[PDB]
């Protein structure tokens, strides 16, 4: 049946502010494969963002990296909104840079 | 080389 | 050793469609070598590691013709299913298929593996032995006594005791030095406030391959819960993780991280430092 995805956003290089990088979302953990994955810059969409080809693990669920280019500042907000059948609304976790 | 299957289900 | 070899196929029905998306993608040692993707502007198996390059074309052509009938292996096993567990087609259906072969310390195949999930659970899966299957369901027993019938096990046998050792053996000779590859973490450990007097350590390690890596913190002793995160992919190829802690204000010198991974030459220690 359906399992929920889990994500991490997070960046490639470690953070600084002004120095362009590469945003990431590491959705994992997920069934059926079909899933939609934005990143959100300051509540809007990010509109060129990258996704990886999709894998299965050995326990059969799916995975990918959803990555866009991105340069934090001391103020911008980053995010990453999941939309995916096994959830009514769509999951949107921030970029924490400690983490 | 991948494999290709016999019977279907 | 376990040297290994799997082919890892995905098949999503689409409503309406006439037929549905395949994926396959082959690992050689757990590293992604080769893909086929059926929504492709030209669907083709391709290459997913330099050293596949090698190959000739033929063998492109030929495992692309095998992507195309598994393609209706899966289109036809889907609408099978849609049956035995009394589904329309209205909705997408996943069948998905591990299978290949692992070489023990000693080069011979030590296991063989052919397995079955729909909608994302396991369904029917062969045995060890190569023989028998082992089947989820009673939905699966309807396959499982159709395979049974059509001695479907053996063939599979040939594919995991044949081809899978003769290429799982001929990949490993043409990579060798691509699937040997370690990239050695590069690690960090950063000072975060959380409560008062109470504070968080974070010891990172980035940009590693392959991605198994163990991080433990220290007390002096030995590690109650320091938080850590599943690894996670950099995009470039690297990996990352994390595991953190929480420590007390000012007596956080005596707390010590440790990064284990198989391409450094000595197992790291760090430790915060302003």
């Amino acid at each position: 049946i359906q399992k929920t995805p889990q994500i991490q956003v997070y960046s490639r290089h470690p953070p600084e502010n002004g120095k362009p990088n590469i945003l990431n979302c590491y959705v994992t953990q997920f069934h059926p494969p079909h899933i939609e994955i934005q990143m959100l810059k300051n509540g809007k969409k990010i509109p060129k963002v990258e996704m990886s080809d999709m894998s299965f693990s050995k326990d059969w669920s799916f995975y990918i990296l959803a990555h866009t280019e991105f340069t934090p500042t001391e103020t911008d907000t980053y995010a990453c909104r999941v939309k995916h059948d096994s959830m009514a609304e769509p999951k949107t976790v921030y970029w924490d840079r400690d983490m | 080389k991948a494999p290709y299957n016999f019977a279907t289900m | 050793g376990p040297h290994s070899m799997r082919y890892f196929e995905t098949a999503v029905s689409r409503p309406g469609l006439e037929e549905p998306r395949y994926i396959s993608v082959g690992y050689v040692d757990n590293k992604e070598f080769v893909r086929f993707d059926s929504d492709a502007e030209n669907p083709r198996y391709e290459p997913r590691a330099p050293w596949m390059e090698q190959e000739g074309p033929e063998y492109w052509e030929r495992e692309t013709q095998k992507a195309k009938g598994q393609e209706q292996w899966f289109r036809v096993s889907l609408r099978n299913l849609l049956g035995y567990y009394n589904q329309s087609a209205g909705g997408s259906h996943t069948l998905q298929q591990m299978s290949g072969c692992d070489l023990g310390s000693d080069w011979r195949l030590l296991r063989g593996y052919l397995q079955f999930a729909y909608e994302g659970r396991d369904y029917i899966a062969l045995n060890e032995d190569l023989k028998t299957w082992t089947a989820a369901d009673m939905a699966a027993q309807i396959t499982r006594r159709k395979w049974e019938q059509s001695g479907a096990a053996e063939h599979y046998k040939a594919y995991l005791e044949g081809e899978c050792v003769e290429w799982l053996h001929r990949y490993l000779k043409n990579g060798n030095a691509t699937l040997l590859r370690t990239d050695s973490p590069k690690a960090h450990v950063t000072h975060h406030p959380r409560s008062k007097g109470e504070v968080t350590l974070r010891c990172w390690a980035l940009g590693f391959y392959p991605a198994d890596i163990t991080l433990t913190w220290q007390l002096n002793g030995e590690e109650q819960d320091m938080e850590l995160v599943e690894t996670r992919p950099a995009g470039d190829g690297t990996f990352q993780k994390w595991a953190s802690v929480v420590v007390p204000l000012g007596k956080e010198q005596n707390y010590t991280c440790r990064v284990y991974h198989e391409g450094l030459p000595e197992p790291l220690t760090l430790r915060w430092e302003p």
